[PDB]
């Protein structure tokens, strides 16, 4: 829940046939716990051999498209699919719809490891960086490596230890290899003071994000009004409504040694910045944790600012 | 009593839309039939007929053809951390719809309207004292009927699962792993859709354009719902979750949630005359849009200098951000970097926006090919903060007028930072 | 020790959606810059000819509908008028791990496939299997209706381990068929290499460049997508093509199906070749689901008696289950 | 026996877009850079020249919309004013294995299908219907509207295997006329060669130079899209014109309709002029469809009264069977 001994940045994970909805109410960008987990397992097939931990992520987003049309001219869009193969009984499947798109992202993490202690700098850096590259991420596989790979190869950038002027120019240094892109970071204090800022109406709480992806205006008794950014919903968190249950109490688990909990989802908004306008790049990380006494499982940026 | 006084009625009532089922002998079985319910008996019949269905808010029978899933629409509270927004509450029009298997829609509706106006939706789970006096038969009649209303909400706490319910670990803070499984919750996105449907034709529509076409309004609640995707959950063959008839046949559709770079944006410098050997422009149709932005709220008023106070320099720094994109976004679609036909103002422009290093170029490559000199894009920043807005004489009285200016060089600061190591 | 109803494994051999380019043979060496050859527009104007009912005719309904056709903007993707090949490019991997499922609730019938895989692999190689997936990339498959009618397709393939090429091998893709499977000098090297590397070990990574020299100017046929319907009667139709960037491109899952075209034991005959290697293994250009579950050689019959009863079906038939282990699936009911 | 329900083949004659270019006559030999005839627009005024009911033809609602105006943008190609020439070039290649079906159910229809057109052809060969087809490259009738009022119009044909040219055929295609049908000892060779690429014994690339000469500056007439005769802000564009890497052109499905007028064999008449050979064979120009399905002697009846019923469509009338499945389409139920 710190920040980081060293960053580590990947600057094209080029990735491919991605999931674009991952929550019943968007379908743009996929849900940073889908990187968060993406690091959580990265860790485990690494860190417990290496001796390093990894706990927050940094989107970029570079370029972003999705499979998606517009259907006659209307105000709306739709999905391209996949073919299912054949039933059973070979007539044709039970067609179901999922968004499937094809984004660009570098991630940078934090970590609390032995990266320049005990083991050599672009040694850790490259078998990391060769090992990302056979695993998914949001259900679709790496563009693995290609004429990308020629700025691929990276420096493992220490941040807790070093000059103060040198720490500036450092995360500078990390900034010049990051320009074409928007980074995502949350906006909770926003969130909070923005709801309980427009309680002048009403005090719901889901009609935040319910009333921000849309043109507000009070016009004149033309002026459209002071957007702050992109005001965009995000899928922040997972509250799990009902209790704790066990292996043998549900069956029809994953595994057979780890507790089940039904959940729903959970929405708040985040603003998409460039690197530039921020305090420090180790101030933007989607951190994790779970609080079982709540339902909430929800993550996190602590100090987006 | 709305059971045997408006119940009778409403079994006669039902018997005038029943005389529409009813031909004369097999139609006559039928209104023997449905006239054990609509006459004396409607509680015995439908807890013998429905007393063991599953009604929900939001499961997960629908994200396969012949799957299986969880039926738990509760926790209608959250009292902790302020810092979300999701299924908390409602709060105002409870809507509770959930498919299940129920088949028989007479049934289920004609026992409604009990407790729109009354409390006869608050004896569909227990004490039911005037739902045995509102029936006129024994406890065995009004007994059925309580046990297919205890049936049509019934929750053993445990539910079972199938092997696509989606099952994701979430890891604990330094330790094991619950594992979770989440639903489609159905009458939360058909309240989205309420809301959207008011929202996005009918009323707010009409209304905004036709008001904002010539003169029609009163100022009100009126907006426009781009980028929103169709989700469909069976298409021409509909028979997987509720709230489903003949126009929402899977119309469930999806706000946007698009990136910073969704859609596409055309080059204005590239490696050309008017491209960049033209290179006093600076143009950009986003920039041309944080112009237009700017100048919309050129005039600081006697009220809004607390919000006008860090929303004009911090958005001209975000201009200053844009411009920096656009040199990244240049900084990798120039394969061919050097001189050419149309790079006079590009050879001091080609700073920022350094090209290949050039192979014709001797020992002392580090003057019209590797120049490092980005101190004339201070000059361009300042040429750009001149023609941005026009500084009047008299503009400066207050602290915020020449404010201007030191925003202007905490601007060309920034630049100054951002190029003290562009070609090199 | 019994099913485990939650059952799964990823994909191994996931190739990447291939674009494509053109240009003209002889010039073929020096393919790093040849043009995206984009999805266009045009658009036709109909006719009746569907087969219309049997007694619905009506000789005079028939004049009176075919004089008010029915009206469609389809997309085409041509070559230039200059170009006389077609390069097709994609990124293929295998990520190691082939018996270990990623989803599994008994830690009895997964200790059970446990040795079941690992005594696979200690019996004998996948050597069956590298020369069956070595096939559907040493021929032009890949390229599905690109092939017909090519003078001359061919198929270049180099693995890099570094950001170079270890060793590179090129081929003449009509000279192996669609239909046999022979071994040969420059394949079993090739052979070595997709095996060892599609064990348990890590990862490998191919690069594969064919060549359809289809003809001038003359189409070729990205693969497009479904749709739900439109709200005109004028744009009704579209054919919209797939797009990568802005270059029409061949979908992974259908680039990754003519890989999996493997297995002629299917026991119906030996007329069609092979198909692609599915539970209930069942083609889309054929109608109907071969190896019905009445017969005994579908999928979760053979996996079952080949882990719980442990009654081994004959080897013959054994590479089936393995090469549905490396497409994967959900399994269970 | 049953028949099939979803059924389909490949076009087995498939050409290319025709990318129209002008220059002058004598000259035409160096034609490798003429430039293309491009696109232009210009503005019309239109006038009153549509029949009127007398529902509101008052005496001032005439000579009210002479006065209103309805002004509009169509969309033109002219040649160069020193040009006299249309050069149309198109690449025109068969596949082979005519009557093999793309994706059809049931197994035993299509033995039988395939059994039919192969009793059909050692029974007789692809020799007429490419004899057919050949006239429609002879005679250049793909110049649909560009051939009318032509003095002269002449064909060159390559072939194509390399980069290179096999042999070439020049044809005055005003000489042989559009009616008859006639052989040639150097138009033979040309149906010899299409009979080869249509049986399977080797493939068939040909390119097909087509120098109409017209006049100087004169008009000439590509393709048109869709007209979207919108809701104008007081005049809109009403034509548009198939244009391709600046340059008009003409539709692949144009060209080939031209290419498939084949059948004479229709009842109505047979000396009036040959038509597109369809199911239900039917005229777009002419708003009628000779062979109803009142009468045999369309597609769909010599279809399955030929592989099911087992009758022989009178050989006369056999070659039709066989050119609509050259043209391929969508089969069955």
């Amino acid at each position: 829940v710190t920040d980081p001994e060293a960053l580590l940045l990947l600057p094209r994970l080029s990735i491919q046939n991605a999931n674009a909805i991952s929550s019943p109410l968007t379908w743009g960008f996929p849900s940073p716990g889908a990187f968060t987990g993406f690091v959580h397992a990265l860790q485990r097939r690494v860190g417990i051999s290496l001796d390093i931990e990894l706990d927050g992520v940094g989107i970029v987003c570079h370029r972003f498209e999705a499979q998606i049309s517009q259907p006659a001219g209307k105000r709306t869009k739709v999905f391209n699919l996949t073919r299912n193969p054949l039933n059973r009984d070979g007539s044709t499947a039970a067609i179901v719809e999922e968004g499937r798109a094809h984004l660009e992202v570098s991630l940078l993490l934090g970590v609390h490891g032995d990266g320049l202690d005990d083991h050599p700098a672009q040694e850790i850096a490259r078998q990391v960086q060769e090992q990302a590259g056979a695993m998914r991420l949001a259900g679709g596989s790496i563009l693995p490596w290609c004429n990308e790979r020629f700025p691929a190869p990276n420096a493992e950038l220490l941040m807790l230890g070093g000059s103060d002027e040198q720490r500036r120019k450092n995360q500078r240094r990390l900034t010049r290899r990051l320009l074409p892109g928007f980074a995502l970071v949350s906006r909770e204090a926003l969130l909070q003071q923005h709801l309980e800022t427009l309680r002048t109406t009403l005090p719901e709480a889901t009609t935040l994000d319910a009333l921000l992806d849309l043109c507000r205006i009070n016009f004149e008794p033309w002026q459209v009004r002071d957007k702050p950014g992109w005001l965009v919903p995000i899928p922040a968190g997972y509250n799990a409504l009902s209790p704790l249950y066990l292996p043998g109490e549900v069956r029809n688990a994953r595994d057979r040694e780890t507790p089940l909990r039904f959940v729903e989802n959970l929405f708040g908004l985040g603003e998409w910045l460039s690197p530039h306008r921020v305090a420090a790049l180790s101030d933007l990380l989607w951190y994790h944790h779970a609080e079982p006494d709540k339902g909430l499982y929800r993550w996190s940026t602590p100090r987006f600012v | 009593q709305e059971l045997r006084q408006f119940i009778e009625s409403f079994i006669q009532e039902r018997l005038q839309g029943k005389l529409d089922k009813l031909q004369p002998d097999e139609d006559d079985k039928r209104q023997t039939l449905l006239a054990t319910h609509r006459r004396e008996a409607w509680l015995a019949d439908a807890a013998r007929r429905v007393g063991q269905l599953q009604l929900v808010t939001h499961t997960l029978k629908p994200i396969h053809p012949d799957a299986r899933g969880s039926n738990l629409h509760s926790l209608p509270q959250a009292p902790g951390q302020p810092g979300l927004a999701g299924s908390h509450e409602l709060g105002d029009r409870l809507v509770s719809d959930v498919v299940g298997n129920a088949a028989a829609l007479d049934v289920f509706k004609f026992l409604s309207l009990q407790y729109q106006g009354k409390n006869l939706l608050n004896w569909l789970t227990e004490d039911s004292a005037e739902a045995l006096q509102a029936l006129s038969d024994n406890a065995e009649q009004a007994r059925e009927w309580r046990q297919a209303f205890i049936g049509i909400t019934t929750v053993k706490g445990a539910p079972a699962s199938h092997s696509l319910a989606k099952q994701l670990y979430f890891p604990l803070p330094g330790s094991g792993y619950h594992l979770l499984a989440p639903l489609f919750p159905t009458s939360l996105v058909h309240h989205v859709h309420a809301l959207l449907r008011e929202a996005r034709f009918g009323d707010a529509a009409k209304a905004a354009r036709e008001a904002r076409s010539r003169q029609e309004s009163w100022p009100h609640g009126f907006s426009e719902y781009p980028n929103l995707a169709i989700q469909k959950f069976g298409g021409t063959k509909p028979q997987n979750i509720s709230q489903l008839n003949n126009e929402r046949r899977g119309e469930n559709w999806l706000l946007p949630s698009l990136p910073p770079n969704w859609q596409r944006q055309n080059v204005n410098a590239p490696m050309r005359h008017s491209s960049v050997f033209e290179h006093d422009f600076g143009r950009t149709p986003e920039v041309s849009r944080l112009t237009r932005t700017l100048q919309r709220f050129l005039a600081k008023t006697v009220h809004n200098n607390l919000a006008i106070r860090q929303r004009r320099a911090q958005l001209v720094a975000q201009i200053c951000d844009e411009a920096l994109q656009y040199a990244a976004r240049l900084r990798e679609l120039e394969p061919g970097w050097s001189a050419t036909p149309g790079c006079q103002l590009h050879d001091a422009e080609q700073l920022w926006l350094d090209p290949l290093r050039a192979q014709t170029d001797e020992t002392f490559l580090q003057r019209r090919l590797r120049g490092d000199w980005p101190a004339e894009v201070g000059n361009r920043f300042a040429n750009w903060l001149n023609r941005a807005v026009s500084s009047d004489s008299q503009i400066l009285g207050s602290p915020e007028a020449a404010q201007w200016s030191q925003e202007l060089s905490k601007e060309l600061t920034m630049f100054k930072e951002i190029l003290e190591d562009e070609r090199d | 020790l019994s099913t485990a109803s939650v059952l799964a494994f990823e994909r191994k051999l996931d190739p990447s959606d291939a674009l494509m380019s053109a240009g003209a043979w002889a010039q073929r060496d020096a393919s790093q810059e040849w043009p995206a050859v984009t999805v266009r527009e045009k658009s036709v104007r109909g006719t009746i000819s569907n087969r219309l009912k049997t007694k619905d005719r009506d000789p005079a309904k028939l004049d009176a509908s075919i004089q008010s056709p029915n009206l469609q903007t389809v997309d085409v993707a041509n070559l230039p008028s200059d170009a006389d090949t077609l390069k097709v490019r994609f990124t293929l991997r295998v990520l190691g791990g082939a018996g270990t499922p990623s989803a599994c609730n008994d830690a009895a019938y997964r200790d059970k496939l446990l040795q079941t895989v690992a005594t696979y692999v200690n019996d004998q190689g996948f050597a069956e299997l590298a020369r069956r997936y070595a096939h559907n990339l040493a021929n032009a498959r890949f390229l599905w209706r690109n092939r017909v009618g090519a003078e001359a397709v061919e198929v270049r393939i180099n693995h890099i381990r570094q950001g170079e090429v270890a060793r590179a091998w090129r081929f003449d893709a009509l000279a192996i068929g669609l239909r046999d499977f022979k071994a040969d000098a420059e394949l079993d090297a090739l052979a070595e290499l997709i095996a060892s590397g599609l064990s348990g070990s890590g990862h490998v990574l191919l690069e594969v460049v064919a060549f359809a020299r289809i003809g001038d100017g003359q189409e070729v046929f990205p693969s497009q997508e479904l749709i739900l319907d439109k709200g005109d009667k004028k744009g009704q139709k579209s054919k919209t093509l797939y797009s990568v960037r802005d270059a029409a491109a061949i979908h992974s899952q259908k680039i990754g199906n003519a890989l999996r075209t493997i297995d002629t034991w299917y026991p119906d005959e030996d007329g069609l070749g092979p198909i692609a290697v599915e539970p209930y293994g069942s083609v889309t250009s054929q109608g109907k689901a071969y190896r019905q579950p009445k017969q005994k050689l579908d999928f979760y019959t053979l996996l079952d008696n080949w882990v719980l009863r442990d009654e081994a079906p004959a080897v013959e038939q054994q590479h089936y289950v393995i090469a549905n282990l490396i497409r994967g699936g959900v399994f269970g009911e």
